């Protein structure tokens, strides 16, 4: 019905996945 | 071919690779550079995370590319 998306940090650019709230590589919060 | 390497610090990295070669080699070589382990050392590219299993023509990568390294430890 409604999946989610991956995205596309805004700080070190490192694709996220759509569960990931921060960024597994910079460790830093998504949006 | 060189490629260069922006951090999230404000830096920028250029080094000699090839698109034969594997990101263990470029890993390797940034270390020998700077100093930052491997295991620690996030090579992003345009929204892909490169392995050292793989190789730089393996994501696509060009001469003269442009990737971001990132430090993975904690901090908060
Ligand atoms: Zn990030």
């Amino acid at each position: 019905g409604s999946t989610s998306a991956m995205w596309a940090c805004q700080h070190c650019t490192f694709m996220n996945q759509p569960g990931t709230g921060h960024c597994e590589m910079c460790s830093l919060p998504r949006t | 071919m060189q490629i260069f390497v922006k951090t999230l610090t404000g830096k920028t990295i250029t080094l000699e690779v090839e698109p034969s070669d594997t990101i263990e080699n470029v890993k390797a070589k940034i270390q020998d550079k700077e100093g930052i382990p491997p295991d620690q050392q996030r090579l992003i590219f345009a929204g892909k995370q490169l392995e050292d299993g793989r190789t730089l023509s393996d994501y696509n990568i060009q001469k003269e590319s442009t990737l971001h390294l990132v430090l993975r430890l904690r901090g908060g």
